[PDB]
DNA sequence: GCTCTGCTCCTTCTCCTTCCTCTCGAT
DNA sequence: GGAGAAGGAGCAGAGC
RNA sequence: AUCGAGAGG
């Protein structure tokens, strides 16, 4: 405790002094206008996607969504949003196969580490589906906290 | 983040003995001893009995870091005395004054 | 592959019309951008007109070299009318009102001992300045000028023999009034009329090398008819990115965008004058593309008339790309972001050594240090390849000397790949290093000092108590830098020095 | 700060219709050196008139502020040295409420005007759970004073202790 | 993380000249270009897989030089060539003293 | 703050300016002689609902608080106001009196108002317009509201944001101050004036002391709205009617004995001997005002209007100011010499006194003006060109009402309370997201 | 030694809370010192606050 | 004078006497503040000005130039500031917060 | 002697900036 | 905010 | 990607 740093008791830390906990939110919206082209949430595939990200998507659900409780860490996905493939020079969609589902998904900040809280469907007053995901973790006092 | 395992303040790991006896090179008949995984809730109770052994010169320890379970302990003992035995006898010492302390807490106790 | 140099000299000067165009491959002809319009392709004269490259395409001057190693290359506009270098107006005006006037010679001459004095001053810069004093006073072209020698003799150098106008600033355009105004009656009142820019370039053609050096300047590598632009530079790709906004949109460069607004304003006189002229409304067109190129070049003349971007802001000129704090010299240049590096708060620790500093085991994991393999050292990092790069005591990337980098995060070879001597291994962080440590702001020497690496668990640097007395620093919450020298010179650089 | 209130502005014109009822005479109608003594009346800063007897006029205004006739919010300041009234109606005021020291208790020297009995109603009604903060206003106890008016205020610390 | 004027300023006071270096090029920002030995100009056509090159304007298909050099001056020169303006790097010193 | 706009700030700026006129009386229409045809439209009370939501499919909810915030929507109701068509069909009847509005009048077809749409207004939480205003504690669980929550904010798109109180200096004072030595002016009086009763103006007076008393002092100079010149006070007052000397001062100087002010006030008065007439002081200020225009009076009557309706804009409207207006003005200079004299010190610029904060009903006042307006301004033109508004006017009325929801909403939403166009008086930080750390955060 | 000195220099600069007073002296020091005067010596400003001639 | 009598009856048991004998942390002035006046409040190198007419708060009579009446505080840390020494401690204490930002702006740019 | 040809003696205008770091939330 | 740079202006001398 | 705001040192 030389400077203004501290000695604070690890016993009690233990037992739960200062002890917090943490809470984050995500979201994202459906699509825009369906010109050739729509978006929408889904489970991704290694092989059925294109341009997937370097993270999981094997904890997401039928709609690429993560039912409360389940434990999520660092880059793994928690909205499988999806987004089709566009090659051409309207920017819409186009006539391939595996590479036609091309995604647009949201994972955990990259330093984030806990658990699904609550996850919210709804939809906008444009009538866009919309998705959003509350996720939380314990911050337990370490030696670089400020009291 | 990247919090040390509390099994680590004494719990062995791979390639750690308990003790390590090395020599010293300051004095004659001295050598230092780490003791691994164990800090000086036993170590103060090994220098404290060390001195109050008239063949020992010298006998001190230093925890050199608290991130740390370890313990350094330096013995120097008068000539013929080897250190190592001066510390198997404290030992012996501590745990016959240890063994009366328990049969005289029962004793009490159930009195 | 051409010897490799260090520059030793930087010649400023400004680029002739022609060398433009010598070095320029490309015309530009097109005020149009990427596809075309729809042919998922670029310009046939913008953009990749066989210059700069794009992603997964090569060409660019035929060279390919993708988009690694491979500048770009300049196109040129060729323009309608010349325009006034936004830059160079102050000059240009200053040079006119120093230059007799379609004549191509100064106002002075050695006739004159005052002017003898400026004319014997070496420095350049204040040769032309003190010239310039000088001219701005009797501005006529007087023919007959009177020798210092029996006055009654003059020579007759002036080849105009009338008076010089004045020039008033006025945006971007410079008034000229012609003096006249004969004491008879005021006769002929100092005309007033906007000096064209055709005029003050053809007298700068007129000007001779010995007037040239006389106002400083160089005939080899900057004349007074270069401040004019007649031919400009077209910046490649590299340089205005074009950008690939959200998924698969546009949004290039507001250069791009500016660059497209310039042609279209050139084209506008191309055929406006050429076809169907509507005679001083041609100005208007002129006056367009004259607005456009100076602002292209600096977005900021005084003249409230800020040039806008159609989003509602104002539109990033090379000026302003490349000025102030966070502009190139300052932002890129003489600061910059850098590699292996590292950041945390610190905490006290008394029982580090003075020249020591406490680094995080994910930070030591983090960081690495391209070590070469030799016969002493190779029995150490032979286990480190073993260790990985999951060890605090471990390593990472393997060099060979055909230069490929073995990712061992994406290799069952840890025991199998065998060091040859050469090779480098980008292990990580161990005790002793030698690393540079700081705390911002760094006022004095004492803010940046080199310290040995003690490993340790937790999540902040340690330091010494009594090494915050020259870091200026504090345990409420101080936040430090790590800096890891990479190659042994450097090393040793720092644990010395 | 915690008691610090802003005024949202009312209409100034209730006010001017008083000071013509009590005397305050148009500008018309004023010459300076006729009645150079005449107090000048302002009312967000416009200039509507003067008065020759601002005390009785005082008195009369800060009653109707009390009394609940004028809009507490309004602020009044007598200015006697340089002869001037100014009466602000203005929104975006910033003021503070004040106890009320009213000297007129003949029992003895200078006095609050709240009185133990009105604590006494106050507490009992804070906890049945009829006094509130706008009837100690209704009943003139406290008065809202902004940073304009307590040029001409003095002010007590703490009144159970409270040279001057 | 930004290495800023004030840390490169100590770097000086304390004569780390190759840390510099390595701190300002090495560890961000790297370029290998061509530049004509007539004209100090980035417009030689390295054709690395023929070893051609062509300074074109200048013919100079000879006197090339490679220069290591932080991306960002690069753009820096050829931002200022758009404006009409050379910076003629060259690499041997003229102007002895 | 909030409430004492939707009660009455609201209604009042509607009300200023709340009809609109096109009087296309006797016109051409070669049939006849001079065609008269006219159009109204007038606003009248405007009613606000509670917040309501506009789902895609047209169906509405009361929108409560928690699912705004849910479902990322504006917590606002709708504005519907009175709006009269008044159409006064052509009535083709050659002659004079075609140039007559009575005569239109007589045409006059009063469609009916009723609640007209006119945009949605984002309402501040626990307001007088808000669910939760009355909510009970118990309700405010069933609502899944915090029972602590002061709720002293709007929501937009979701987005908890809070109108941060402005500071500024307080209008129609006079602020008497030295000014520096640097400069040709020894004192000047700052005349902070403006007419906040709907157009508010916001002029300045400068009263100025010219260099020193054994200089140019002697003559005191005011510059007047739009007059690039300045002009001595002694030839406004002969402008505003005051000719006779004496009395001049008589509007100044309110000490018959004080000499030392009469001596600063004599080079004034020897100056107006320039100008004795009302009619010349008049043409001066026209003439040096700007350029010599209105020549058949010299500019005469537009220096009046200016008199009349800019100078010192929070006394208007009123011919009486030939003594009101006189008085002011030289109590201003009265003041401005006591300085001058030591006779009273110079202002405090920072006393708080002299400084009023904006909160969310002043705010939100000026920024509904631009924006009603500008809903007016193009229904305007729209009207002018149309023939027959009647049927455009329910569909222009319409593309302004979402041009106020989208503006007003905007502004609150990033806090630039400009026009979108290059930080129009910029006020970035006017709205903030609340902290959520700790209740006293 | 250039930049060594400008850092020198600078450094203790930030020390100076002084502004103009809080030093005390012999004469009436109304003398601009602490930073306001370093300014005044680095600009070389033509116009300082505090003249004064020191005469024996 | 008051702090140096508070000084001098302190004895060498005293923690804070004994870090200001040592060097560390901790000076005449601090201990004087803590445990005997505070002493005179200033802004701007002058007394507290009357920023109302003729007075510094509304709580003080016009034209009265006494001590306390101008920023001078009479009790210590430890006795407590009474409510018009606690504001114009506020006020010196304020203009010494804003001197340590401008004075960072300026030497920053000066040192460059 | 008287305007003239220079000044130099003023007043009246345009231009610029600790470090560094973090997050969100708009377009 | 306090420079600096560009410009109008107001007088000792001086030649016809 | 710019842009503003809130903070930390
Ligand atoms: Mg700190
Ligand atoms: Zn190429
Ligand atoms: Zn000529
Ligand atoms: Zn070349």
């Amino acid at each position: 405790n030389q400077e203004d740093s501290m000695i604070m008791n690890q016993s009690s830390i233990d037992r739960g002094l200062f002890r917090s906990l943490f809470f984050r939110s995500y979201m994202d919206q459906e699509k825009k206008y369906g010109m050739s082209i729509t978006e929408t949430f889904e489970k991704p595939q290694r092989t059925n996607t294109l341009r997937m990200k370097h993270g999981t998507y094997d904890k997401l659900d039928d709609d690429g969504l993560i039912a409360p409780g389940v434990r999520v860490s660092g880059e793994d996905v928690i909205i499988g949003k999806t987004t089709p493939i566009s090659p051409d020079e309207e920017e819409l969609g186009q006539r391939t196969a595996y590479h036609s589902k091309r995604d647009a998904s949201t994972p955990l900040r990259s330093t984030e580490n806990g658990i699904v809280d609550q996850v919210l469907v709804t939809t906008n007053q444009d009538g866009l589906k919309f998705v959003k995901v509350r996720v939380r973790t314990t911050k337990i006092p370490q030696i670089g906290d400020k009291f | 983040m990247n919090a040390p395992d509390r099994f680590e303040l004494f719990l062995l790991g791979e390639g750690e003995s308990k003790l390590k006896i090395d020599p010293d090179t300051k004095a004659p008949n001295a050598v230092v001893i780490t003791f691994e995984k164990e800090d000086h809730t036993l170590g103060n109770l090994i220098r404290a009995e060390l001195l109050n052994d008239r063949k020992v010169l010298f006998a001190a320890y230093k925890v050199e870091h608290p991130f740390f379970a370890r313990f350094k302990l330096r013995i120097q003992t008068t000539e013929g005395y080897d250190p190592k035995d001066a510390l198997k006898n404290a030992c012996n010492s501590i745990i016959n004054k240890l063994g009366a302390l328990k049969t005289n807490f029962e004793t009490e106790w159930n009195l | 592959s051409a010897p490799l140099r260090t520059v030793k000299e930087v010649q400023f000067g400004l680029f002739s019309p022609e060398e433009v165009r010598a070095i320029s491959v490309a015309k530009i002809r097109f005020p149009e951008t990427m596809d075309e319009t729809q042919t998922r392709a670029k310009i046939g004269g913008l953009n990749d007109p066989r210059l700069g490259s794009i992603d997964r395409n090569l060409k660019c001057q035929t060279c390919q070299e993708g988009m690694n190693e491979c500048p770009g290359h300049f196109g040129h506009i060729d323009l309608a009318k010349p325009v006034f270098h936004v830059g160079f107006i102050a000059k240009i005006k200053k040079v006119c009102e120093c230059v007799c006037m379609h004549c191509g010679k100064l106002l002075l001459d050695e006739h004159n001992e005052l002017m003898r004095q400026a004319l014997a001053i070496k420095d350049s810069k204040k040769r032309f300045a003190a010239i310039w004093t000088l001219c701005k006073t009797k501005m006529v072209c007087e023919t007959d000028v009177p020798s210092e020698d029996d006055p009654t003799q003059l020579v007759s150098r002036g080849g105009c023999g009338n008076t010089q106008p004045t020039i008033r600033k006025d945006g971007l355009k410079l008034v000229g009034s012609w003096k006249k105004d004969r004491a008879t009656g005021d006769a002929d009142e100092p005309e007033l009329r906007v000096l064209s820019t055709e005029e003050i370039l053809n007298i700068f053609k007129h000007i001779s090398v010995k007037d040239f050096t006389s106002l400083g300047f160089n005939e080899v590598f900057s004349r007074p008819e270069w401040m004019i632009l007649t031919c400009l530079p077209v910046p490649p790709p590299p340089v205005r990115p074009s950008i690939s906004f959200n998924e698969s949109q546009r949004g290039e460069d507001d250069l791009t965008f500016k660059l497209a607004d310039i042609l279209k304003a050139n084209i506008s006189l191309e055929t406006l004058e050429h076809n169907g002229a509507p005679h001083h409304a041609i100005e208007e067109a002129e006056s367009l593309l004259q607005f456009h190129v100076a602002t292209y070049m600096d977005n900021d003349i005084a003249g409230q008339p800020q040039a806008l971007q159609k989003s509602g802001r104002p539109v990033k000129s090379i000026r302003a790309r490349l000025k102030g704090k966070e502009g190139r010299i300052r932002g890129n240049l003489m600061g910059k972001r850098v590699d292996f590096s590292a950041r945390t708060v610190i905490s006290g620790d008394p029982n580090l050594e003075l020249d020591q500093v406490g680094v995080p085991k994910s930070i030591a994991k983090t960081l690495t240090y391209p070590e070469v393999v030799t016969p002493y050292n190779i029995d150490r990092l032979t286990q480190l390849v073993r260790n990985g790069p999951n060890e605090h005591p471990g390593a990472k990337y393997v060099i060979r000397d055909s230069g490929d980098r073995i990712d061992l995060r994406y290799s069952k070879r840890a025991g199998d790949i065998q060091l040859q001597y050469g090779w480098k291994v980008e292990r990580h962080i161990m005790d002793n290093d030698p690393v540079l440590f700081n705390r911002q702001p760094s006022l004095h020497k004492m803010s940046m000092m080199a310290h040995r690496v003690k490993v340790i668990p937790y999540s902040t640097f340690r330091l010494n108590l009594s090494v915050t007395s020259p870091y200026n620093a504090d345990f409420d919450g101080d936040e430090m830098n790590l800096h890891v020298p990479q190659s042994e010179e450097t090393r040793a650089e720092l644990s010395q020095l | 700060s915690l008691m610090s209130c802003i005024s949202v502005g009312t209409d100034p014109m209730p006010i001017i219709t008083f000071l013509s009822e009590w005397g305050m005479e148009p500008l018309e109608d004023y010459v300076p050196h006729q009645s150079p003594d005449a107090t000048r009346v302002f009312v967000n800063g416009v200039w509507h008139g003067v008065h020759r007897n601002p005390a009785r006029l005082m008195e009369t205004l800060r009653t109707l502020r009390r009394k609940g006739d004028i809009n507490p919010e309004v602020s009044m300041i007598r200015d006697i040295r340089e002869k001037e009234l100014k009466i602000f109606t203005d929104a975006g005021r910033v003021y503070r409420p004040l106890f009320i020291v009213e000297d007129d208790e003949s029992l003895g020297h200078k006095e609050l005007k709240v009185r133990k009995g009105h604590i006494a109603k106050l507490m009992a009604t804070e906890y049945q759970d009829e006094y509130t903060w706008s009837s100690l206003l209704n009943e003139g106890l406290v008065e809202y004073i902004d940073a304009e008016e307590e040029e001409s205020i003095l002010i007590a610390m703490q009144p159970e202790d409270l040279h001057a | 993380l930004r290495f800023g004027e004030m840390e490169r300023d100590c770097m000086i006071a304390h004569g780390a000249a190759s840390f510099l270096k390595e701190r300002l090029m090495e560890a961000s920002d790297a370029f290998r270009v061509h530049i004509c030995g007539i004209c100090g100009l980035m417009t030689v056509i390295a054709k690395l897989n023929h070893n051609q090159f062509e300074c074109k304007g200048c013919d100079n298909k000879i006197d090339i030089y490679q220069i290591h050099i932080p991306y960002a001056a690069k753009l820096l020169f050829q931002e200022l060539m758009a404006m009409n303006i050379t910076p003629r790097l060259y690499t041997d010193r003229s102007r002895d003293f | 703050s909030f409430n004492q706009f939707v009660d009455y700030t609201l209604q009042d700026i509607i009300c200023e300016d709340s009809t609109l006129i096109l009087e296309q009386l006797a016109q051409h229409t070669t049939e006849s002689d001079n065609i008269s045809r006219k159009y109204e439209i007038s606003f009248g009370k405007i009613y606000v609902t509670k917040p309501m939501v506009n789902e895609s499919d047209g169906v509405t909810h009361a929108l409560y608080p928690q699912e705004a915030r849910l479902r990322n929507l504006t917590y606002s109701s709708g504005l519907f106001v009175d709006v009269k068509k008044r159409t006064y069909e052509a009535i083709d009847v050659p002659g004079r009196e075609l140039k007559y509005e009575l005569i239109a009048e007589e045409s006059e077809d009063d469609s009916e108002s009723g609640k007209v749409f006119i945009g949605r207004l984002p309402i501040m939480l626990r307001s007088k317009n808000c669910y939760l205003s009355e909510a009970t504690e118990s309700d405010l669980y069933k609502l899944k509201e915090c029972p602590f929550d002061m709720g002293g904010y709007f929501i937009i798109n979701g987005s908890e944001k809070v109108l941060i109180a402005q500071e500024r200096s307080a209008g129609n004072i006079v602020q008497v101050f030295k000014k520096a030595a640097p400069s040709p002016i020894s004192h000047v009086a700052e005349i902070r004036s403006a007419l906040e009763k709907g157009s508010r103006f916001i002029s300045t007076l400068q009263v100025k002391l010219y260099g020193r008393e054994g200089s140019s002092a002697r003559t005191i100079k005011a510059t007047l709205p739009y007059i690039k010149q300045d002009i001595p006070i002694v030839i406004i007052f002969r402008a505003l009617g005051i000719i006779p000397d004496g009395e001049i001062l008589e509007h100044i100087c309110y000490d018959v004995n004080d000499w030392q002010m009469l001596e600063m006030l004599k080079p004034c008065v020897e100056d107006g001997f320039v100008i004795q007439d009302r009619e010349t002081a008049l043409d001066f200020i026209g003439r040096r005002g700007t350029a010599l225009g209105i020549k058949k009076e010299k500019r005469i009557q537009y220096a009046k209007d200016i008199l009349q309706k800019e100078f010192l804009p929070h006394i208007t409207q009123l011919e009486g100011f030939e003594s009101r207006k006189a008085f002011f003005l030289g109590y201003m200079i009265n003041r401005l010499l006591l300085c001058a004299l030591d006779r009273k010190d110079q202002d405090d610029r920072d006393h708080f006194g002299k400084k009023r904060l904006d909160l969310a009903g002043p705010l939100l006042a000026q920024l509904f003006k631009t924006l009603f307006k500008k809903l007016t301004k193009d229904i305007f033109r729209y009207m002018q060109r149309t023939v027959e508004e009647a049927h455009d006017f329910n569909m222009k009325l319409a593309i302004n009402a979402k041009t106020i929801t989208s503006g007003l909403k905007y502004a609150l939403a990033t806090g630039n309370w400009g026009e979108q166009k290059k930080a129009m008086s910029s006020r970035a930080g006017v709205s903030q997201v609340l902290n959520r750390y700790t209740y006293s955060s | 030694v250039g930049v060594l000195a400008a850092q020198s220099i600078g450094e203790p600069a930030t020390q100076m809370t002084l502004n103009t007073f809080h030093f005390a002296g012999v004469a009436s020091k109304k003398v601009t010192s602490g930073v306001p005067r370093l300014k005044e010596i680095l600009n070389v400003a033509k116009n300082m606050k505090t003249p004064s001639l020191t005469v024996y | 004078k008051a702090g140096r009598l508070a000084e001098v009856n302190l004895k060498d048991l005293n923690n804070v006497k004994q870090m200001v004998m040592a060097g560390s942390k901790g000076s005449f002035i601090n201990i004087a503040q803590m445990s005997a006046c505070v002493g005179q409040q200033s802004v701007e190198g002058k007394r507290i000005a009357f920023g109302f007419v003729d007075r510094t708060l509304p709580h003080f009579s016009k034209d009265d130039y006494s001590p306390e009446s101008k920023g001078f505080v009479e009790n210590s840390y430890l006795r407590g500031l009474t409510p018009q020494e606690f504001f114009f401690h506020a006020m010196g204490g304020r203009e010494g917060l804003i001197d340590t930002a401008v004075k960072t702006a300026e030497t920053g740019y000066i040192q460059r």
